């Protein structure tokens, strides 16, 4: 049982906004902090539902400041993970009540940490319905 | 000055690394090892200045950074090369920043003082044992060590290894292995070249001054006289560059 | 131009000059056809880049000029001149060559071979 | 944004009388943002924090007890007297809506410990039957970190969880074959009963595919007591759903090792399965592929070419190129060599920076892995240390020599000293301790040392000690070997160079005075060839290969 390695929202340094590490792989901030920049820095300026990354395959999307992800395997590709990923985007838009940019997610710190709950847990895929989520939360 | 020798060792003792001043003492290796021999080329150049840069590269090492300890070893260990049996009082200072350790620069040039040095002292099994059980860094820790670390006197030392210990782990270091310091901290040797070998053959007499590693040792390789660069860094490291 | 062994090494350091050829009629040593060619080229044999021995002895020349071309122009002529048992080719030489992007080190990889005119009417 | 220390304190109030929902639940969304943010507790604060929140629960709100369920994980391991919290979440867990029910397993689950495992059992085994995927996946996950406490209480739940797995909703049926893969496990032969009564069906879940394909993977005869085949009726050997992933992982496993042989409507020997999916968008990079194939990955090779090949050429964007190099590289094989190699010079036009490094390293790498001659390798060789000039590194030195005196020797010394004519100093401490290695072993009568001796003399005085140390004792080692050699020992050794800097001299005093004083019996035996420091395997075609599409 597992897909997702984890689960990161960048600004669009690779900074952390967000992340929320479905692997036990990062705990401390220095490691989730390097990680993040790290796939920040190979899949942006370059949109694509694929990058390879780590050995793993990344997917990520970006809005207007932010770049999101799902890491997930490998063996696998992009459109499962990328369903990981469109929950993701989407699930925080309607939970928040405002698209996902760092301000949509700095408004509502805690409808985002709950809403990427629900959609990972422990690097299973939990959920990958956004409609779900979001009403499985409250703000 | 006296050539150029007197007022460059002592321009050089302001300049070069110490525990007595922070603005003198640096933690970039190469500047603070290049500065250990300027002073250093002094005494290798006129033998009054041997008296002084020893007491003062004692100080260089009182610093106590890995790499501090580490800069200083090396130089003065070329010294002890031409310098034969004189500075047998500084290998119980030496020793001391041996422990913390990160580099290979400090296990190079500690394990040669140390082992040279060993007539003198008697403490070489405690000294040496935390580094070969410490790590940092090991390439050319092997090569310096090889050569070194048996060397002058054949019994002469003990603390819960004698020099016989020494030559043991002297031999484990450069290519062999055997239990002695706690084992060695690698075994395989720097660059291509240089291999375990030749020391191995030798130790004829073990670790005695004879014609063994400890000659070598207490010997410098060729001529080594002035500031003709031959075990010598030619004025103030400084002025150089220019 | 010219060059010392500083401003050669400087030189060295400062752009490749893995670029070589080896030229044929570089028998001789860099004072006889070589220096003459070299001349011509507006070039000129100056210091050494050699550590001559019983088995090392190569002859080596430390090239330099400065080019009205936007670039320098420097070449090593290593003479190849058996002084071992096995010789690289014998008698001839290998020019490692430069300049400061390479467009007249090549003139100087092949005006060190040979080069006369004569007419007489 | 925030500051742990005051919001780890100001949680101490809830531990007295006041329990107000909405502050505390600020706090407890302030300590999320603490770890989120990243930042770490600070222990007795977070203690404090942790048994003032119990009371908090009970307090029945939706957004309150959401934050007590993140909250108390993250805090659970650094926190005391936890165990006040299961009853709470027991509490909870019965209460009907997901958003207690299966957050609440979750937490509680983790917090849960083996004497604690009874507890839970009536509620989990509500939760795990749910075809509302919250509920059942979190329960069905929750059950996965429960097997460590105890294994027992978990196992009984298979029924349940079995259930859960006869839902064709995505998410129940892949925690639930999942889960029970992990659980019910006590011989091979109960898991492949489970997997046989799922195997028959054509599920619209790519998950419960995947994670079963791997239980699958190998050949299982034994699927409910016995069956005449490997087979696998769900995606594995069968394309009963097409899906790029799915039908990538299936196809490699199946296609040289049966999870049952090729059918007209599902391939599962030969090469198809994989390329009807191959002309694709970005969701080609799975279909693309190969792996295995049959007999051989390179006729399966031809069909996804035009694809691999022309993302490789044209891309120059980081991300769907390293998909195309790594297409390439899976289409590849001992015949495709010709072809990868091509590609591989090509691709570093594309990203080249570390990239130009592997490729130069990989089609020498490829030519060593896939055999195009062993001296083609030594040449792709040389163009990586004309093109890098330094991103060799010494590991390469050792890899490159080791490798070359299995044939190449006198022609690598000597493409080598060619090689030196580059950049005195700037083309690193290691070019030259390799031209100065390989000239010291060979001894070269292949072409004059004295090339090879005025290009590493040069080197030497403006490269670091390491390489000038080495010199000197290659010197030496070169004595022994070659008599002829000595009088060049002489000129360099005496030169404050290769003898009297630091590390150089020590060396020197000892290999000059073993060479120069002493008999040479011990010079004579220190030269078996005059070869490197150790000898270990090819290192650098496996680390090329994962290095190239990153």
């Amino acid at each position: 049982l597992y897909t997702v390695k984890a689960i990161l929202i960048l600004d669009n340094d690779g900074d952390r906004l967000f992340a929320k590490y479905y692997d036990d792989t990062y705990p401390s901030v220095k490691e989730q902090k390097a990680f993040e920049k790290n796939i920040f820095n190979k899949t942006h300026r370059t949109d694509s539902e694929i990058a390879l990354l780590e050995g793993l395959t990344v997917v990520y999307k970006s809005s207007i400041d932010l770049y999101f992800y799902v890491i997930g395997s490998s063996y696998e590709n992009e459109l499962m993970l990328m369903a990981v990923l469109n929950c993701l985007f989407d699930s925080l838009s309607q939970m928040l009540r405002k698209n996902v940019e760092k301000r949509a997610l700095l408004e509502n710190m805690e409808g985002l940490f709950l809403a990427v709950d629900e959609i990972v847990d422990g690097g299973v895929i939990l959920e990958s319905d956004p409609q779900q989520v979001v009403h499985r939360v409250a703000l | 000055s006296s050539r150029n020798v007197e007022e460059l060792v002592i321009v050089l003792k302001k300049e070069v690394i110490k525990t007595n001043n922070v603005s003198e003492h640096e933690d970039t290796d190469k500047y603070r090892q290049l500065l250990v021999r300027t002073l250093h080329s002094c005494s290798v150049r006129f033998p009054d200045m041997a008296a002084n840069v020893i007491p003062v590269l004692m100080e260089f090492l009182s610093d106590s950074n890995e790499a501090a300890a580490a800069d200083v070893l090396e130089f003065v260990r070329e010294a002890i090369q031409r310098f034969d049996n004189l500075r047998m009082l500084i290998v119980e200072k030496m020793l001391e920043v041996f422990h913390a350790i990160k580099s290979v620069k400090i296990y190079r040039g500690a394990l040669w003082i140390l082992g040279e040095y060993c007539s003198t002292k008697e403490d070489i099994q405690s000294v040496m044992t935390e580094v070969r059980r410490s790590l940092g860094e090991i390439p050319i820790v092997e090569s310096e060590i090889k050569k070194e670390a048996g060397e002058l006197k054949p019994e002469e030392e003990i603390t819960v290894g004698p020099v016989q210990k020494l030559v043991t782990e002297m031999g484990t270091y450069a290519t062999q292995s055997a239990l002695s310091s706690s084992r060695p901290t690698k075994k395989e040797e720097d660059r291509p070249p240089l291999r375990g070998f030749l020391l191995d053959g030798d130790f004829f007499v073990a670790a005695s001054l004879a014609t063994t590693l400890t000659k070598i040792a207490l010997r410098y390789v060729a001529l080594v006289q002035e500031k003709k660069k031959q075990n010598s860094f030619v004025a103030e490291a400084m002025l150089l560059m220019a | 131009a010219t060059c010392t062994d500083a401003e050669f090494r400087q030189m060295w350091a400062e752009f490749e000059w893995e670029n070589k050829v080896t030229v044929n009629t570089n028998m001789t040593d860099l004072n006889d056809y070589l220096q003459h060619i070299l001349k011509s080229t507006n070039m000129k044999c100056l210091t050494p880049e050699k550590a001559l021995s019983g088995y090392c002895g190569f002859m080596a020349a430390n090239l330099y000029a400065r080019s009205i071309f936007g670039e320098d122009a420097l070449a090593n002529v290593s003479i190849e001149k058996p002084v071992h048992q096995g010789p690289d080719a014998a008698v001839t030489g290998h020019i490692r060559i430069r300049a400061k992007s390479q467009g007249m080190a090549l003139s100087l990889g092949d005006k060190i071979n040979l080069s006369q005119k004569k007419t007489s009417l | 944004h925030l500051e742990k220390s005051a919001v780890l304190q100001e949680a101490r109030v809830f531990n007295e009388t006041p329990i107000n929902p909405r502050k505390c639940a600020h706090i407890l969304t302030k300590i999320l943002y603490l770890i989120n943010q990243g930042e770490h507790l600070g222990t007795t604060e977070a203690t404090e924090a942790f048994f003032a929140m119990t009371k908090l629960f009970q307090s029945n709100d939706p957004t309150l007890r959401r934050m007590c369920y993140l909250t108390i994980k993250e805090m659970s391991c650094i926190a005391e007297d936890v165990i006040i919290v299961t009853s709470s979440l027991t509490k909870d867990m019965t209460g009907k809506e997901d958003n207690y029910r299966g957050p609440a397993v979750r937490a509680l689950c983790q917090i849960t410990d083996s004497t604690m495992l009874q507890a839970v059992e009536r509620y989990m085994k509500q939760a795990i039957v749910d075809k509302v995927p919250s509920v059942s996946s979190s329960a069905l996950v929750s059950s996965l970190h429960l097997l460590k406490c105890s294994f027992d209480v978990v196992k009984r739940w298979v029924n349940e969880a079995q259930e859960a797995a006869s839902s064709d909703n995505i998410m129940v049926q892949y925690h639930a074959l999942g889960l029970l893969y992990h659980v019910r496990k006590n011989d091979r032969l109960a898991v492949s009963k489970m997997i046989s009564k799922f195997t028959r069906h054509g599920l619209k879940s790519p998950f419960a595919y995947c994670m079963m394909i791997r239980v699958a993977s190998k050949q299982l005869e034994e699927e409910d007591g016995s069956r005449d085949s490997p087979l696998f009726d769900f995606i594995e050997s069968c394309l009963r759903n097409k899906h790029e992933m799915v039908v990538y992982e299936a196809a490699s496993a199946i296609v040289n090792l049966p999870g049952c042989s090729a059918k007209e409507l599902a391939p599962a020997v030969s090469v198809l399965q994989l390329f009807c999916s191959s002309p694709k968008a970005a969701l080609r990079y799975a279909a693309v592929r190969t792996l295995n194939k049959v007999a051989m990955k390179h006729p399966s090779a031809v069909t996804a070419c035009n694809l691999d090949l022309e993302n490789l050429v044209t891309d120059s964007n980081r991300s769907i190129a390293t998909l195309a190099i790594t297409t390439l590289l899976k289409t590849g094989s001992e015949s495709s060599i010709d072809r990868l190699m091509k590609q591989i010079s090509s691709f570093m036009s594309e990203i080249s920076d570390e990239f130009k490094v592997v490729v130069v390293q990989a089609i020498s790498a490829l030519c060593q892995k896939y055999p195009r001659k062993h001296a083609v390798l030594m040449n792709f060789l040389f163009t990586m240390l004309r093109e890098e000039g330094g991103f060799e590194y010494k590991r390469a030195i050792v890899d490159c020599i080791i490798s070359i005196i299995e044939e190449n020797s006198e022609s690598k010394e000597t493409g080598l000293s060619h090689l030196c004519e580059f950049i005195e100093d700037c083309e690193f401490t290691v070019l030259a301790t390799r031209i100065l290695h390989l000239l010291g072993q060979e001894g070269p009568k292949t072409n004059n040392p004295s090339k090879y001796i005025r290009f590493i003399y040069n080197r030497v005085v403006l490269e670091h000690e390491e390489v000038r140390a080495g010199a000197v004792s290659a010197l030496a080692k070169f004595g022994a070997q070659n008599e002829e050699m000595l009088p060049s020992i002489l000129v360099l050794l005496k030169r404050c160079v290769m003898d009297d800097d630091n590390e150089v001299r020590d060396r020197a005093t000892f290999y000059l005075n073993v060479l120069e004083q002493k008999q040479k019996a011990l010079n004579a035996g220190y030269i078996l060839n005059g070869l490197t420091v150790s000898i270990p395997g090819l290192e650098k075609a496996l680390q090329q290969y994962t290095l190239e599409p990153s």
